[PDB]
């Protein structure tokens, strides 16, 4: 499987951290405070792919520990999981792991592939957790960027 | 099973270095998160720390932050909580524990007894609590020992209904001491021989009491 | 970051009766809490988890419930062995505070201890130290005041008292205090007496010997 280091930030350039062990927080982090951003491992995995939507699983960086999406309290919800290293990555990931990565004028949308129309999300408010949102375009931010980080 | 696995108590002197670990198995330990938490004499729970095995993404508390070193063995699935100078304030109980997405920790070691004294080993001195209703009471009180633990058994283990073995106290020497009382049938004190057998392992003493009316 | 206070600090019940336990949360935030159970001499181990689901192999006696800062956990009808101290706790950011515990203790009918007075050995005596040892065998409530007298007089500072945990058959307490004197101050004094106050006596009772 290929995968790529990178960052994303939402389209209120609000950076991810982590919050504590198994959840992620947005918030707005410049020069030096940038250092506490989550890097992330983003693997090309298999699904229904089109032109402008690419199956990709996100892992946190030299962890096996992967996003997903569950019902919990009957409600789609993003987690953060821990993978057996022996198996992950692979191309073949279980389909709560699969977000269907769309490009959005100059930015990034991730879809659930199990949940469809849920999206990655954060809130316009400062150190809220990232989460399934099952609204796009509403108060809630849908929209991301990339940066690609070093090997 | 899933399991953590803790290294043996250590008996220690202020501002000597020391490191204890916790052991997984039955997981992938590489996987989940480890914490540290202390419980000292008495006392609740404090949480110290927190390490990710895989790439060893280690975050304190800030109460231990500076003044212990949280590390790990992925290799060999075992998580490490190190002190380059000990205080008797670190006089406590210590547990590892794995964390989980749920957030919380659902696998706890056994725990880990740590006691820092300037005093050194010293096995105990056995005195009768001889006997004097028809119940009559008798004992061996196990004196002036260090460190803990001592076990008492009465009879070779043969006794052991009215059997008390009071929790060690420590004396101002910094030295422990403990009674263990038997409560009998009055009538069965010309009968019955009772001898309390004392082991202290840290010394490597043993001792059998004979105690006579 | 936030502070978890728990009550009551002790909560004395039978076993048969059903048991709530309080925990709340200086302030609201989004982390799992969880409850933990700490029986005597024994690690803690998870017995809730998410406010209200039961972890692996707790029984259905144990629920909970609550949500934003009000948490409880609930035994429907306690067994003997959930007599153990509980712990709630609930992450704040990258902080993990515990709540101070709560102690169950059983409750049962009030008795009486059995008072005994024990000098010391002359084998001790030989080595120029005394201890006097008074028991206070299976009595409940725990509460007890034990009061040292050498010839009349009231002693203070030169003794200590160990306690036991509850016992698992009968749930009464048993009590040491220990008298310690050097062998020159024990034969000083004749009378050794060791005084009694509990809620099962309906005065103090005193247990003694005259040295030698």
């Amino acid at each position: 499987v290929r995968s790529l280091n990178c960052t994303l930030r939402d389209s209120q350039q609000k950076s991810l951290v982590m919050s504590g062990p198994y959840e992620l927080k947005a918030l707005h982090l410049q020069g030096q405070d940038m250092e506490q951003q989550v890097v992330f491992s983003m693997s090309f995995v298999q699904g229904e792919e089109s032109n402008d939507k690419i199956p990709v699983a996100l892992g946190l960086k030299e962890k096996n520990l992967y996003l997903s999406c569950v019902l919990k309290d009957d409600k789609p919800t993003l987690q953060l999981e821990s993978v057996d290293p022996k198996n992950y990555p692979k191309k073949k990931m279980e389909k709560r792991f699969v977000f269907n990565k769309i490009e959005i004028n100059n930015k990034l949308e991730f879809e659930s592939a199990q949940f469809p129309n849920w999206y990655i999300s954060t809130s316009q408010a400062e150190n809220m957790p990232v989460f399934l949102g099952g609204t796009k375009g509403g108060q809630d931010i849908t929209d991301f960027t990339m940066q690609f980080v070093s090997s | 099973e899933v399991q953590l696995v803790q290294s043996g108590a250590e008996v220690k002197k202020p501002g000597e270095s020391l490191k204890i670990s916790c052991k997984g198995s039955g997981y992938s330990f590489t996987s989940y998160w480890i914490g540290w938490v202390r419980q000292m004499p008495g006392k609740g729970l404090e949480w110290m720390g927190i390490i990710y095995p895989s790439d060893s993404d280690t975050r304190y508390s800030p109460s231990f932050q500076g003044q212990v070193t949280i590390s790990a063995d992925k290799s060999i699935s075992t998580a490490y909580l190190q002190w380059s100078s000990l205080k008797a304030s670190d006089t406590a109980m210590y547990y590892c524990a794995r964390y989980t997405n749920w957030d919380a920790f659902d696998i706890w070691g056994q725990g880990t007894m740590v006691t820092v004294s300037s005093a050194s080993t010293k096995g105990p001195s056995v005195f009768p609590l001889a006997p004097s209703g028809g119940t009559a009471a008798l004992g061996c009180l196990v004196k002036d020992y260090f460190p803990e633990p001592v076990t008492v058994s009465w009879n070779s283990g043969a006794l052991t209904s009215g059997v008390h073995t009071f929790p060690a106290v420590l004396q101002s020497s910094g030295l422990y001491s403990l009674s263990s009382v038997v409560t009998v049938p009055s009538s069965s004190l010309g009968t019955q021989t009772y001898i309390c057998n004392v082991n202290h392992k840290p010394s490597n003493t043993k001792v059998d009491k004979r105690v006579e009316p | 970051e936030i502070v978890l206070t728990q009550s009551p600090a002790t909560l004395s019940l039978s076993p048969g009766e059903r048991a709530t336990l309080s925990c709340r949360a200086s302030q609201s935030v989004s982390s799992y809490l969880a409850w933990y159970q700490q029986k005597p001499g024994q690690a803690p181990r998870l017995l809730i988890y998410d406010a209200s689901n039961r972890a692996t192999g707790i029984p259905a006696r144990f629920s909970g419930s609550g949500s934003g800062t009000d948490f409880t956990l609930t035994i429907s009808s306690l067994e003997p062995e959930d007599f153990a101290v509980y712990y709630c706790q609930q992450r704040s950011n990258w902080m993990f505070p515990f709540g101070q515990g709560t102690k169950l203790e059983i409750k049962r009918t009030v008795a009486a201890p059995s008072v005994f007075i024990f000098p010391p050995s002359d084998e001790q005596l030989k080595s120029g130290t005394a201890s006097v040892v008074c028991l206070l065998n299976n009595f409940y409530p725990r509460e007890a005041k034990v009061q040292w007298k050498v010839d009349n007089a009231l002693q203070s500072g030169n003794s200590q008292e160990s306690v036991t945990e509850q016992d698992s058959k009968d749930s009464t307490y048993s009590l040491s205090s220990t008298l310690t004197l050097s062998k020159a101050d024990y034969e000083k004094h004749k009378v050794y007496a060791c005084e009694v106050t509990h809620q099962g006596l309906s005065s103090p009772v005193t247990k003694s010997f005259n040295r030698g």
